[PDB]
């Protein structure tokens, strides 16, 4: 409805993604979780090995 | 700080290097190596993964401010001159974009 678009709209007005939350006034902490939906295969003849996240930052 | 990149990039031409008809550029590298891979001797070849760095200077870019340092991530890389640096010996390479550049 309206209200929603003028909210999208001018969420980002005089906006810089350039620089980081609270850039030069404190640290930007960041609260990080994983959901291992599958552990992938494990590749012996590469040490390498696969895993399927839901990878989450707040 | 934004006032300052925008001054930056105000009437700034990155096709061309700095000081481009007084003398070369000085660019000054750095690897640190994370691993050598495995030495394929049927291809002949060998995976690599490397932290590259490279620092030069750009009067263009100076600034007076009390910051003395802007820290960026990727955005603005491709706003600016970069030095055309490549790997001669490389039959395959790759950068890395996730989760971000
Ligand atoms: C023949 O035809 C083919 C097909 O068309 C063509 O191949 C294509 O070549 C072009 C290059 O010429 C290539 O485009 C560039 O791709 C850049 C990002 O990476 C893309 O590739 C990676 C990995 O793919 C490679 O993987 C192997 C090597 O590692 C190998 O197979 C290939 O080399 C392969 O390319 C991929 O992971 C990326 O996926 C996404 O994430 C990117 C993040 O940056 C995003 O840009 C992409 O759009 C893409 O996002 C979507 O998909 C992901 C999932 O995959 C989702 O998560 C996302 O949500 C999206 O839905 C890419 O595919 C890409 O960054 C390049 O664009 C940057 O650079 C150009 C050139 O400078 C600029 O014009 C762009 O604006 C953009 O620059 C911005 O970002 C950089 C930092 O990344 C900043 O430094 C810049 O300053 C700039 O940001 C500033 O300005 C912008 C606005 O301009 C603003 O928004 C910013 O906020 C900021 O202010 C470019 O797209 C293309 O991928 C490739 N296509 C293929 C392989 O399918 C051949 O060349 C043709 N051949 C000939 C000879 O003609």
């Amino acid at each position: 409805t309206t209200v929603f678009t003028r909210i999208l709209d001018r969420l980002l007005d005089g906006y810089d993604n350039r620089l980081r939350p609270g850039l030069g006034e404190r640290v930007t902490e960041v609260k990080t979780d994983i959901f291992v939906t599958s552990f992938g295969p494990v590749s012996d003849h590469d040490m390498e090995y696969t895993i399927d996240v839901f990878f989450r930052q707040s | 700080v934004t006032v300052i990149l925008n001054n930056l990039l105000e009437g700034y031409d990155n096709k061309l290097r700095p000081d481009i008809g007084v003398k070369p550029t000085l660019i000054h590298t750095d690897m640190y190596v994370n691993s050598i891979g495995p030495v394929n001797a049927i291809n002949m070849e060998y995976t690599i993964d490397i932290f590259f760095a490279q620092t030069w200077y750009d009067r263009r870019l100076k600034f007076n401010s009390t910051i003395k340092v802007l820290r960026l991530n990727s955005n603005m890389v491709g706003k600016i001159w970069i030095p055309d640096t490549f790997f001669r010996n490389s039959k395959k390479a790759d950068a890395h974009w996730i989760t971000t550049p």
